[PDB]
C-alpha cells in the first residue's frame, strides 16, 4: 500500500518510544544515551527511503489519521502534510541530532542527569518534528509552543545559575510576542476561511490581505529572532553548548522562517508584506553581522552569525524565493551545527574556558578540530562547490538582479563581507599565534565519539550541497545571464572582507595602544539595545504594576468607593440613631412633633 | 570572602584596587603576552611615579583623577574568569549543592547502604552537640558590652575547644558537590 | 516580616485623600476604560454601518 | 436524578455514625463511588437535555460542573486530614459536614428546572462556605474575609431576587424549559435596563468582575485548603452558568448593555495579570490569576455566540482544575514552612524534586499550553472576541504575555535558584501530596484526549 | 474501497504511467519496495484476514434511524407548547444535517486541492464554486442567530429578508 | 465473631443503598409523566403483538 | 475513562453525517442546489398585506 505514508509516519513514532521507556530499567542506568542515541540513527535511516521516493517521482502525501473534534462547520484532525519540504527537512534534522547526540555523550559525561538531558533532548526533537510536519494551524501551533517550552527548559538547565533563569525567562518573553501574531493569524483564518488546515486556506485566499500575512510575520520575527526581538537568541548561550548545536543554531531558530515558507502561495500575492519581510531580514543580518565583529565569547559569535543567515533567510524569502530559502537552511544546518561542535570541543579542551583572548595556538595542539573549523568557515563564507556555496551564492544573485529595495540589496552585500570578517576573527584569535591558556595542558581531543560525529557533519559539510542540489526538481527560473562583475559579486566582497580583517587583525600585534572609538563601543555594546529595552520598559512595567494596578487602585480607591464609604456611613447612621440620653422628655417631644406632622402631611391629604 | 569587611577602605588599598584593576583591564586591551608586559610596567612606571607624594589631598586628587581615567578607558568588555562573578561558570554548580541535614531524613533502606559513612556522620554530630555551649560561652565572654564592632570571630583557646560558630563552615557541601 | 506587612497591610491606614492621588486614581481607573470604550464603539459602529451597505466581504464567513 | 443526591445524603450519617479513627477512609472511599456514578451524567443529547423530572434536569453544561463538584470533594478530604489531626473528633466529623452540605447544595443547584430553586440553592451555598472559612482559617483575617464574602454576594443577589419574583408575576412561569420557549424581547426602557442589571449583577459579582473583586483575595487567602479548592474550582463557576442560563431573557438589551462589562473585563483582565508580576504571598497571586481568567469568561459569556459559549465551558472546568492543583502546591509548602510569603523557601527542586515536577506541569497549563483543554478555552474566546472586534487581540494578545511571565516568575521563585540556609526542616514528600496532586492533573489531560465532553451544549 | 460512496465524494480515474527506464543502474526505490512488502505488508495482511475470519463468525447489524416529518415551526399556534417543541427539535436535527453538508463539500474541497498539485487554481473550480454556493445558502440560513438560537429566531430572520427582497422587487418594477 | 465486624463496618452499607433507593424513586417519577407516552408525532407508532408499553 | 471513551453516540454525529451524505447524494443526482437559503416553504409563510 505505496510504503510512503506509513514509513514517513514510523519514523515519528519510533522517536517517541524512549519517552514511554523513561519509567523503565534503562533511565536508572547508564546505557540510555547510547539507547537514545541509536534510536534517532535508526529514524535517520529509515526516514531516508521517503526522500529517495520523492526524488524518484515527486510523491507527496497528506494523512489524516485520527479525527479529534468537530466544530459546527470546521473538522480539526490530526494530519501530517508530507510534501518536499517535510520528507527533506527530516533527515537533515535527524542527522544533526544523531551527531549532536553522540557529540554530548563525551561533553556531558560528567553531568550527573545526563539520562534527562539525553531525554530533553529526544522531547525537543520530538516537537520540531511536530511542528515540521503538521497540517493545520492548530497542530503547527502545538510544535511551536513545544520547542519553545523545551528551549527554556534546555537554557535553564544549570537552574541553581540566576542568569540562566534570566535568559530562559527572556526566550519565553520574545516568543510569546511573537505568539500573539501566530494567534492573531489563526482568528483571522478560521473567521474568514472557515478552516485551520493548508488545503482550504490556499483554496479561499487567491489575493490574500494583509492582517494574516503581519500576523505570520510577526510570529516569524519572534521565533528566528529578527532585529525587534533579536536579542534572545545569544543570550540563549547560558545553556549546555549540544543545546546551542542543537536547538539555537540549525534546527529549532529556522522555524520561524520554515513558517513563512508554509504559507509561500499566500505570500507571493502580497507586496507590502514582501518589502517588509525583505526589510526586517536585512536590517537583522546587517546588525547581526555588524555586532559579531567584535565579541570576545566564540559562543556570541557563533549566535550573532546564526542570527545573521536568518536574516539572510528572512531577505530570501522577501524576493519571493521560498525554495531557495529551505535550501539555504538545509544547508546551513550541517556546518553550523559542525562549528558549534568545535567550540565546545575547544571549551572542553581549555577548562571550559570561552573567551578567546585566551586560547592561543590551537592550529597544532588541535588538528582535528581546527580541519573541521577551518572546512566549516569556508563553507559558511561561500567558497565555491561547498556546500554553503549552492545556496547563498544563488541568494546573492537573485538579490541582484530582482526589483528589490537598494538598501536592503547595499546591507545584505555588507553584511556578507562581515561574515568573513567575524570568521577570520574566530580562527585568528583561536587557532593561529601563541598560547594564552592557563600552563597546565590538558588539550585532548582522542575520543572517538567527538571525532566521528565531527566527521560525520565535516562530510555533509563537504558534499551534501552537490548531492542535494542535484536530486531535487527545478521549482525555479535560474538567472542565465548576468554580466561577469554582478556574478562575482559574493566572491569579491568576501575576498574584502577577509583581507580588511587580516590587516585589522595583524595591527594588533604593534605595541600601540589607543582608547577605543564610539563604533567600537556601539558594536560590542550590541547597539546598546539590550541595555535600554531590558531596564526601560521592564522596569515602567513593574513599577506601574505595583504603584497603580496594586496599590493606587485594588488596595485604596476600589477599597475607598464601595465598601469602605459603606462601612463609614452605616457608622456615622448607627452613632447619630442609638445616641439617645433616655430622657422621656425629649422624645415625648419628638413625638409631639410626628402627631403634628402625620395629621398635616398625610391626613389632610385623603 | 573568607575575611570580615572593616568599616571602611584606607587610601593604600583603594590605590592597590585601581592598580589590579587597571592591569587587568588593560590586559583585557592587550591581549597578546608580550604586549600586555610592556604596557603593564609602562603602567607600573605611571603608578610608581607618585609613591613618595607626602601631601594626602594632592595623593586624593591624583587617585580621583586616576579613577575617572579608568572609567573612561575601561574595556566594555573585560576578562572574567568562568568561575568569578560574572563568569559563564559562576553559580553553575549550585543546583548540586544539598545541605547536610537532608541526610536525617534518608529511609532506613538508605542508610543500610553506607554504614560506615553514617557511623562517622554520627561521631560529627556527637562532637557538634559537646561543643555547641562551650562555644556560646567563649563568645558571651569575648563579647565587649555594647556588641560586637566587627564580624571577626575568636579561635579555640582551651584545651580541647573548637572555634566558635564552626559548623556550617566546616560542613560546606564541596566545590564540585555532584 | 515588616516588608510583606507594610507592601499588604499598612498601606490603606496611610492613606489620605488629596489632590495627587485624587487625580491620580481618577486617571489611572477611569481614562483607560472610556479610551477603549471610544475605540471599540467606533470600529463596531464602522463595521455595523459598512454592514448595512452590504459591502463588507462576508463571504466564507460561516463561523462566529 | 436521585441516585446522585440521596448518596451524599447518606455519606452525613455514614459520618456522623463512623468509628473515630475511619472518618477519612469512609468518607473518601464513597466520595469517589459517587464520583464514579455522576460519571454516567456525561452522556448528553444533541437537541435537547435530560429532564429526569419536574424538579431536576441536565444538560451539557451542567454534566461536567457536576462531574468536577463530586471529582472534587474526594480531593478535598485529602488535603484536609493533615493539618486537622489535632481537631476533635466531633469538630473534624462537622468539617466533613460542612464539606458534604456544600456538595449537595451544588449539586442541587446545577440541576434546578426553576429559577428560585437555583436561587435558593445558589445562597444556600453560602452557609458552609462561611462558616468553613471563619470557623478553621488559621489567621485573624478570616473574620473580615468572611464579611467581604458575605455581602458581597449579598448585595448582588437581594435586587435578582426581587427580579425574579417580578418576572414570574410577568410571565407567569420560571421554568427554564418554559421560559426559553416562550421568549420574547426586551425592550429600551430605563425598567428594561434596570431588570437587566437587576438580573446581571449578582453573577457578576460572584465570577467576579473586576472592580468588584476585592471579597476574592480576602476570602481566597484566610480560607482553609479545602476552602481554597471549593472556592477556586467549583463557587466561582456559579456565576458564569447562572448567566449563560439567564441571558436567554435580556436579548437585544444586551447588544448595548454589555459594553461597560465588556471594558471591565478586558482592561482587568490586563491589570490583574499586571498586579500578578508584584506579589508577596503566593496565594494571593493564585487568586489574582483567577481574577484574570474570570474576565475572560466574563467576555465570552457577554458577546454571546457559540464559539465565545464553548470556550467558555472550557475554561471554565480547566481553570477549576489547574487553580485547584496550585492551592494545593501552595499548601504543601505553607504546612512545610507555616509562611505564605513566596520568597521565604526558594531552591525547593533541589529538595523536592518529583514536587518540582507538579509546579512545572500546573504552571505549563495555567499559561495554556497547547493542546491543553486550558489553551482551547482560551483561543475559542479570543477567537469569537476577534469576530466581535478585530482590535481584542491587542488586549488579548497583551494578557497571553503576562500570563506566562508571572507563572514563569512563580516556579523560578520557588523551585529554582539556591535552597534557604537556615530552613532544615523540609521533610520529604508524603504519598499524599503527590497522590493529590496526580488525581488533580491526570484528568486534565484525559479530557484532552476527549475534548467534547467539556464543550458545552453549543 | 466500497466503505463510502463514490458519487458522494468522488475522484478522478486516476491517470499513471507507466515505468521507463533509461538507465542501466538498478533502482533502489523498486528493491527497497520489494523489500517492504515481503516483510511488512504479507504479515499484516495474515492477521488482518485471521481477524476477518473471525469476525465473518459473527456477522450482527445496526440500523440507521429514521425520523418522519413533523409540523414546522410555522404551522405552530403561538404559545402551543407541545408543537413548538416538536418543531424546534426537527429543526436542530436539520441544522444539524446542514452542518454535515457543508462538512462534506468543504472535505471535497480540501482533496482537490491536494490532488491537483501546482494546477489546483485552475483544476479546483468547480469544488471551490459548489463550496461558494453552499455557504452563502448555510449563511443566509445561520448565520448571526447568536447563542440561544432557536426555529423562531430563524424564522424571523427568513420574514425580514423575504420583506426586504420583496421591497426591492417591488421598487425595480417601477424603474 | 461476626459481631464486632458488622458493628464496625456496617456503616459501609449507606451509601449503595441510598443509590439503590434513588434508582427506586427515579423511576417512581418516571412513572408520572406517561401522559405523551406512545403519543407524539414523531415517535408515535403501532404495538407489537405481545409488548403492553412502548417504555416504563 | 474507558466508559467514557465507549459512550454510545447519543448526539446523533454519524446519523447526521449519513442523512446529509443521502440528502447530497440526491440533490446532485437530481440537479438541485445543495442547500436553499430558505429552511422554512413560503407557502406556509402569510407576509404582511402593504409594506407601504
Ligand atoms: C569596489 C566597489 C564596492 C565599494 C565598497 C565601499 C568602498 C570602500 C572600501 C572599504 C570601506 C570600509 C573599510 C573598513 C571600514 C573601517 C574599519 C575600522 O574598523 O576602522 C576603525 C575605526 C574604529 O577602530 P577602533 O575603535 O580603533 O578598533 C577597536 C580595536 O581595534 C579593538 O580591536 P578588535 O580586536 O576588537 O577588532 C575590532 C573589529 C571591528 O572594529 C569596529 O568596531 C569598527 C567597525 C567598522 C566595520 C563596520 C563595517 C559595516 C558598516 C555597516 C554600516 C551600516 C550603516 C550604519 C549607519 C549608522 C547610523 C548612526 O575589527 C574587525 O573585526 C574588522 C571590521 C570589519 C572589516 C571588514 C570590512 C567589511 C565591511 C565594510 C566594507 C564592505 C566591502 C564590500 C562592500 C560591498 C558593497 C557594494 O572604525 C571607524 O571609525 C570607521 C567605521 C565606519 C562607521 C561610519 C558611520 C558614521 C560615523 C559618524 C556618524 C556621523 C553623524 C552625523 C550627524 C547625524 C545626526 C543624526
Ligand atoms: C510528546 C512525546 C509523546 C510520547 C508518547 C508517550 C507519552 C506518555 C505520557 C503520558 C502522560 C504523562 C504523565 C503526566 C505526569 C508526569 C509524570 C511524572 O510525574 O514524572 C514521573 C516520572 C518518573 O521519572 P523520574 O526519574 O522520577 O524524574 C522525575 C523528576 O521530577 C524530573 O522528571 P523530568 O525532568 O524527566 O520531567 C518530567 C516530565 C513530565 O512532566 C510533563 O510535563 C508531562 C505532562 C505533560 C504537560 C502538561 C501540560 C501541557 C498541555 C498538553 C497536554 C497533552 C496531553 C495529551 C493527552 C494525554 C493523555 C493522558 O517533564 C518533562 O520531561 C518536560 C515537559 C515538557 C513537555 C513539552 C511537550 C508539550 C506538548 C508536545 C506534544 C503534546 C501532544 C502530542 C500530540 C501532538 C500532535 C501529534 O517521570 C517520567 O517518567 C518522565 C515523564 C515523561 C514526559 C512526557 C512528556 C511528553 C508527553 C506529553 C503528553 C503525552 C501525549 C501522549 C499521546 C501520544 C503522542
Ligand atoms: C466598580 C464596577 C461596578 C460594576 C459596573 C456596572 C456597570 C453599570 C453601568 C450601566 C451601563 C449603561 C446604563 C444605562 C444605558 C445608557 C446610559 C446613558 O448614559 O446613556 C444615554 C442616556 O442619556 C443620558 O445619559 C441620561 C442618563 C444620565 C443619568 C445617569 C447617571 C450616570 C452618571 C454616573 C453615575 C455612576 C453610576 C455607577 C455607580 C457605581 C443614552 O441616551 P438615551 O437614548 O436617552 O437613553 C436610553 C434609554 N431610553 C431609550 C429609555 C431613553
Ligand atoms: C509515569 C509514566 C508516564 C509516561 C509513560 C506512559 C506509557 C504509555 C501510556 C500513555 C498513552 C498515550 C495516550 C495516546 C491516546 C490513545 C487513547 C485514545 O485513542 O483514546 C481516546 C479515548 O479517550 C477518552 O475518550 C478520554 C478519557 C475521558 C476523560 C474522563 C476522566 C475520568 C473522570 C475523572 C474525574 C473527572 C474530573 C474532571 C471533571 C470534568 C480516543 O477517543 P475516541 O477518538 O472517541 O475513540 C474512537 C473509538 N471509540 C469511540 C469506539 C472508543
Ligand atoms: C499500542 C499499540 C496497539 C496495537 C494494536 C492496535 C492496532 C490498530 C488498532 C486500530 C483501532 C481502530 C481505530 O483506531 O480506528 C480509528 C479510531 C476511531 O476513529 P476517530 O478518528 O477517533 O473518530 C472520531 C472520534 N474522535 O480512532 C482511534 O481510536 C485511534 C486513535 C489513535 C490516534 C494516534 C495518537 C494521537 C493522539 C495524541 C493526543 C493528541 C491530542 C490532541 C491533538 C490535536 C491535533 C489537532
Ligand atoms: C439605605 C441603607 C443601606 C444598607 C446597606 C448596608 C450594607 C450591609 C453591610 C453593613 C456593614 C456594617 C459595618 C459597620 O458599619 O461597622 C463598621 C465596621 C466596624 O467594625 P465592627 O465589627 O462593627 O466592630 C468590632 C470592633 N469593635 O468597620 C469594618 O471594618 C467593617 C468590616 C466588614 C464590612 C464589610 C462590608 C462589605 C460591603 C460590600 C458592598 C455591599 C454594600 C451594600 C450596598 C451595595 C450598594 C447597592
Ligand atoms: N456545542 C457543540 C459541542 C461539541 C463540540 C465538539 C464536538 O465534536 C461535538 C460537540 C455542539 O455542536
Amino acid at each position: 500500500m505505496n510504503p510512503f505514508a506509513s514509513l514517513t509516519l514510523t519514523t515519528l513514532t519510533i522517536l517517541t518510544i524512549p519517552i514511554m521507556m523513561s519509567n523503565s530499567n534503562i533511565y536508572k542506568t547508564n546505557l540510555y544515551p547510547n539507547y537514545v542515541k541509536t534510536t534517532v540513527s535508526y529514524a535517520f535511516t529509515l526516514s531516508l527511503v521517503p526522500l529517495l521516493m520523492f526524488m524518484h517521482t515527486g510523491q507527496e502525501m497528506i494523512i489524516s489519521n485520527w479525527h479529534w473534534m468537530t466544530l459546527q462547520t470546521v473538522e480539526l484532525s490530526l494530519s501530517f502534510k508530507m510534501d518536499y519540504f517535510s520528507v527533506m527537512f527530516i533527515p537533515v534534522a535527524l542527522f544533526v541530532t544523531w551527531s549532536i547526540m553522540e557529540f554530548s555523550m563525551w561533553y556531558m559525561h560528567s553531568d550527573p542527569f545526563i539520562n534527562r538531558f539525553f531525554k530533553y533532548l529526544l522531547l525537543f526533537l520530538i516537537t520540531m518534528m511536530i511542528l515540521v510536519t503538521a497540517n493545520n494551524l492548530f497542530q503547527l501551533f502545538i510544535g511551536w509552543e513545544g520547542v519553545g517550552i523545551m528551549s527554556f527548559l534546555l537554557i535553564g538547565w544549570w537552574h541553581g545559575r540566576t542568569d540562566a533563569n534570566t535568559a530562559a525567562l527572556q526566550a519565553i518573553l520574545y516568543n510569546r510576542i511573537g505568539d500573539i501574531g501566530f494567534v492573531l493569524s489563526m482568528a483571522w483564518f478560521l473567521t474568514h476561511s472557515n478552516a485551520w488546515d493548508l488545503q482550504q486556506i490556499f483554496m479561499l485566499n487567491n489575493e490574500c490581505p494583509n492582517m494574516p500575512l503581519i500576523g505570520l510575520l510577526l510570529a516569524a520575527a519572534g521565533k528566528s529572532a529578527q532585529f525587534g526581538l533579536h536579542p534572545w537568541l545569544p543570550s540563549a548561550m547560558e545553556g549546555p553548548t549540544p543545546v546551542s548545536a542543537l536547538l539555537h543554531s540549525s534546527t529549532m531558530v529556522v522555524a520561524g522562517v520554515f513558517l513563512l515558507i508554509r504559507f509561500y502561495p499566500l505570500m507571493e500575492t502580497n507586496k507590502l508584506v514582501q518589502t517588509m519581510t525583505l526589510c526586517l531580514g536585512a536590517i537583522t543580518t546587517l546588525f547581526t553581522a555588524l555586532c559579531a565583529i567584535t565579541q570576545n565569547d566564540i559562543k556570541k559569535i557563533v549566535a550573532f552569525s546564526t542570527s545573521s543567515q536568518l536574516g539572510l533567510m528572512m531577505v530570501t524569502i522577501g524576493i519571493n524565493q521560498p525554495h531557495l530559502a529551505f535550501l539555504h537552511i538545509c544547508m546551513h544546518a550541517f556546518f553550523k551545527a559542525m562549528l558549534f561542535m568545535c567550540s565546545g570541543s575547544i571549551i572542553h579542551s581549555l577548562n571550559d574556558e570561552q573567551d578567546i583572548r585566551k586560547m592561543g595556538g590551537l592550529y597544532k595542539a588541535m588538528p582535528f578540530t581546527t580541519t573541521a573549523l577551518i572546512i566549516g568557515s569556508l563553507a559558511l563564507t561561500g567558497m565555491p562547490y561547498l556546500t554553503g556555496f549552492y545556496s547563498k551564492d544563488l541568494i546573492i544573485e537573485a538579490v541582484n538582479m530582482s526589483y528589490t529595495n537598494a538598501w536592503a540589496l547595499l546591507m545584505t552585500l555588507i553584511a556578507t563581507s562581515l561574515t568573513a570578517a567575524y570568521s577570520t576573527r574566530i580562527i585568528f584569535f583561536a587557532f593561529l599565534g601563541k598560547p594564552r591558556f592557563p600552563p597546565l595542558v590538558l588539550i585532548n581531543e582522542n575520543n572517538p565519539l567527538l571525532i566521528n560525529s565531527i566527521k560525520r557533519l565535516l562530510i555533509g559539510s563537504i558534499f551534501a550541497g552537490f548531492i542535494i542540489s542535484n536530486n531535487i526538481p527545478p521549482m525555479t527560473v535560474p538567472n542565465t545571464t548576468m554580466p561577469l562583475y554582478m556574478k562575482m559579486t559574493a566572491l569579491i566582497v568576501t575576498i574584502m572582507g577577509f583581507m580588511l580583517a587580516l590587516e585589522l587583525n595583524n595591527t594588533t600585534y604593534y605595541l600601540k595602544f589607543k582608547y577605543p572609538s564610539q563604533t567600537y563601543k556601539f558594536s560590542n555594546m550590541l547597539g546598546y539595545y539590550p541595555s535600554i529595552m531590558h531596564r526601560l520598559p521592564t522596569y515602567h512595567n513593574l513599577s506601574m504594576s505595583q504603584k497603580s494596578a496594586s496599590s493606587l487602585l485594588d488596595l485604596i480607591w476600589l477599597e475607598t468607593i464601595l465598601p469602605k464609604t459603606t462601612s463609614f456611613i452605616q457608622m456615622k447612621m448607627s452613632i447619630m440613631v442609638s445616641n439617645q440620653k433616655g430622657l422621656i422628655k425629649l422624645y415625648f417631644l419628638s413625638f409631639l412633633i410626628t402627631i403634628m406632622i402625620s395629621m398635616t402631611l398625610f391626613n389632610y391629604h385623603e | 570572602a573568607f575575611s570580615a569587611p572593616a568599616a571602611y577602605l584606607t587610601h593604600q588599598q583603594k590605590v592597590l584596587r585601581l592598580y589590579k584593576r587597571a592591569l587587568r583591564h588593560l590586559e583585557s586591551w592587550c591581549v597578546h603576552r608580550d604586549k600586555y608586559r610592556y604596557f603593564a610596567c609602562l603602567m607600573r612606571a605611571r603608578f610608581d611615579e607618585h609613591k613618595n607624594e607626602k601631601d594626602m589631598v594632592k595623593a586624593t586628587q591624583l587617585l580621583r583623577q586616576a579613577e575617572e581615567e579608568f572609567w573612561y578607558g575601561q574595556h566594555p568588555q573585560p576578562y572574567i574568569f568562568p568561575e568569578s562573578p560574572g563568569g559563564t561558570s559562576y553559580e553553575r554548580y549550585e543546583c548540586y549543592k544539598v545541605p547536610e541535614w537532608c541526610l536525617d531524613d534518608w529511609h532506613p533502606s538508605e542508610k543500610a547502604m553506607y554504614p560506615d559513612y553514617f557511623a562517622k556522620r554520627e561521631q560529627w554530630k556527637r562532637l557538634r552537640r559537646e561543643s555547641w555551649e562551650r562555644e556560646v560561652k567563649q563568645l558571651q565572654e569575648e563579647t565587649p558590652p555594647g556588641g560586637p564592632r566587627t564580624e571577626a570571630l575568636p579561635p579555640a583557646r582551651k584545651e580541647g575547644d573548637l572555634p566558635p560558630l564552626w559548623w556550617h563552615i566546616v560542613t560546606r557541601p564541596r566545590e564540585r558537590p555532584m | 516580616i515588616r516588608w510583606t506587612y507594610a507592601r499588604s497591610a499598612n498601606i490603606y491606614p496611610n492613606f489620605r485623600p488629596t489632590p495627587k492621588t485624587s487625580l491620580l486614581g481618577a486617571l489611572f481607573g477611569i481614562g483607560p476604560l472610556f479610551f477603549w470604550y471610544y475605540v471599540f464603539k467606533t470600529d463596531r459602529d464602522k463595521k455595523e454601518k459598512l454592514i448595512q451597505e452590504g459591502k463588507l466581504d462576508q463571504t466564507f464567513n460561516i463561523s462566529y | 436524578m436521585l441516585k446522585i443526591i440521596i448518596p451524599t445524603t447518606m455519606l452525613l450519617p455514614m459520618t456522623w455514625m463512623s468509628k473515630h479513627n475511619m472518618i477519612w477512609i469512609n468518607a473518601t472511599v464513597h466520595s469517589l463511588l459517587i464520583s464514579l456514578i455522576s460519571l454516567s451524567l456525561l452522556n448528553q443529547l444533541g437537541e435537547n437535555s435530560l429532564n429526569f423530572s419536574l424538579t431536576f434536569f441536565s444538560d451539557s453544561l451542567s454534566a461536567p460542573l457536576l462531574v468536577l463538584t463530586t471529582w472534587l470533594l474526594p480531593l478535598m478530604l485529602m488535603a484536609s486530614q493533615s493539618h486537622l489531626s489535632k481537631e476533635t473528633t466531633t469538630r473534624k466529623k462537622l468539617y466533613i459536614t460542612m464539606l458534604i452540605l456544600l456538595q449537595l447544595f451544588l449539586i442541587m443547584t446545577f440541576t434546578a428546572t426553576e429559577l428560585i430553586l437555583f436561587y435558593i440553592l445558589f445562597e444556600a451555598t453560602l452557609v458552609p462556605t462561611l462558616i468553613i472559612i471563619t470557623r478553621w482559617g488559621n489567621q485573624t483575617e478570616r473574620l473580615n474575609a468572611g464579611l467581604y464574602f458575605l455581602f458581597y454576594t449579598l448585595a448582588g443577589s437581594l435586587p435578582l431576587l426581587v427580579a425574579l419574583v417580578y418576572i414570574q408575576n410577568t410571565t407567569g412561569s420560571l421554568n427554564f424549559l418554559i421560559i426559553h420557549y416562550w421568549s420574547h424581547p426586551l425592550s429600551n426602557s430605563w425598567s428594561n435596563i434596570f431588570m437587566w442589571l437587576a438580573c446581571i449583577m449578582a453573577f457578576m459579582v460572584k465570577m467576579p468582575l473586576y472592580g468588584l473583586h476585592l471579597w476574592l483575595p480576602k476570602a481566597h487567602v484566610e480560607a482553609p485548603i479545602a476552602g481554597s479548592m471549593v472556592l477556586a474550582a467549583v463557587l466561582l463557576k456559579l456565576g458564569g452558568y447562572g448567566m449563560m442560563r439567564i441571558t436567554t431573557i435580556l436579548n437585544p438589551l444586551t447588544n448595548y448593555m454589555a459594553y461597560p462589562f465588556l471594558m471591565l473585563s478586558m482592561w482587568g483582565m490586563i491589570m490583574t495579570s499586571s498586579i500578578c508580576l508584584r506579589q508577596t504571598d503566593l496565594k494571593s497571586l493564585i487568586a489574582y490569576s483567577s481574577v484574570s481568567h474570570m474576565a475572560l469568561v466574563i467576555v465570552a459569556i457577554m458577546i454571546q455566540t457559540p464559539w465565545s459559549f464553548m470556550g467558555a465551558t472550557a475554561l471554565m472546568i480547566a481553570h477549576g482544575l489547574t487553580s485547584s492543583m496550585l492551592f494545593c502546591l501552595a499548601n504543601t509548602n505553607y504546612e512545610r514552612v507555616h509562611s505564605r510569603t513566596m520568597i521565604l523557601a526558594r531552591g525547593l527542586q533541589t529538595l523536592l524534586p518529583l514536587m518540582a515536577t507538579w509546579w512545572l506541569v500546573a504552571s505549563l497549563t495555567n499559561l495554556a499550553l497547547p493542546p491543553s483543554i486550558n489553551l482551547i478555552g482560551e483561543l475559542f474566546i479570543i477567537t469569537a472576541s476577534f469576530s466581535w472586534s478585530n482590535i481584542t487581540i491587542i488586549l488579548m494578545g497583551m494578557n497571553m504575555m503576562i500570563t506566562a511571565l508571572y507563572s514563569l516568575y512563580m516556579l523560578i521563585t520557588t523551585q529554582r535558584g539556591k535552597y534557604t540556609h537556615h530552613i532544615n526542616n523540609i521533610k520529604p514528600s508524603f504519598t499524599r501530596e503527590n497522590a493529590l496532586m496526580a488525581l488533580h492533573i491526570l484528568p486534565l489531560l484525559l479530557l484532552t484526549l476527549n475534548p467534547k465532553m467539556i464543550l458545552g451544549p453549543l | 474501497p466500497d466503505s463510502w460512496d463514490k458519487d458522494v465524494y468522488p475522484e478522478p480515474p486516476r491517470r499513471t504511467p507507466a515505468p521507463a527506464p533509461q538507465t542501466s543502474l538498478p533502482n533502489p526505490v523498486t528493491y527497497l519496495t520489494k523489500i517492504f512488502d515481503l516483510l511488512v505488508d504479507r504479515p499484516v495482511t495474515l492477521a488482518r484476514e485471521f481477524i476477518e475470519q473471525q469476525h465473518a463468525k459473527n456477522r450482527y447489524y445496526y440500523y440507521h434511524r429514521e425520523f418522519r416529518r413533523v409540523p414546522d415551526i410555522t404551522e405552530c399556534e403561538e404559545k402551543d407548547i407541545l408543537c413548538m417543541f416538536e418543531a424546534e427539535m426537527q429543526w436542530r436535527r436539520d441544522y444539524k444535517v446542514d452542518q454535515e453538508i457543508v462538512n462534506i463539500i468543504q472535505e471535497r474541497l480540501k482533496a482537490c486541492q491536494q490532488r491537483e498539485g501546482e494546477s489546483y487554481r485552475q483544476n479546483c473550480a468547480k469544488e471551490l464554486e459548489q463550496f461558494t454556493q453552499v455557504s452563502k445558502a448555510f449563511q443566509d440560513r445561520y448565520s448571526d442567530l447568536g447563542a440561544h438560537y432557536s426555529a423562531r429566531k430563524c424564522l424571523a430572520k427568513q420574514k425580514q429578508r423575504m420583506l426586504a427582497e420583496r421591497k426591492a422587487a417591488k421598487e425595480a418594477a417601477a424603474a | 465473631n461476626v459481631l464486632q465486624i458488622v458493628r464496625d463496618h456496617w456503616v459501609h452499607i449507606l451509601v449503595p443503598v441510598g443509590f439503590v433507593f434513588g434508582c427506586y424513586l427515579d423511576r417512581r417519577s418516571d412513572e408520572k409523566l406517561t401522559a405523551f407516552r406512545n403519543k407524539s408525532l414523531l415517535f408515535k407508532r403501532e404495538l407489537r403483538p405481545n409488548e403492553e408499553v412502548t417504555w416504563k | 475513562s474507558t466508559f467514557v471513551a465507549y459512550l454510545p453516540d447519543y448526539r446523533m454525529q454519524e446519523w447526521a453525517r449519513r442523512e446529509a451524505e443521502r440528502l447530497v447524494k440526491y440533490r446532485e443526482a437530481n440537479g438541485l442546489p445543495l442547500m436553499e437559503s430558505n429552511c422554512f416553504d413560503p407557502n406556509k409563510i402569510q407576509l404582511p398585506e402593504d409594506e407601504d
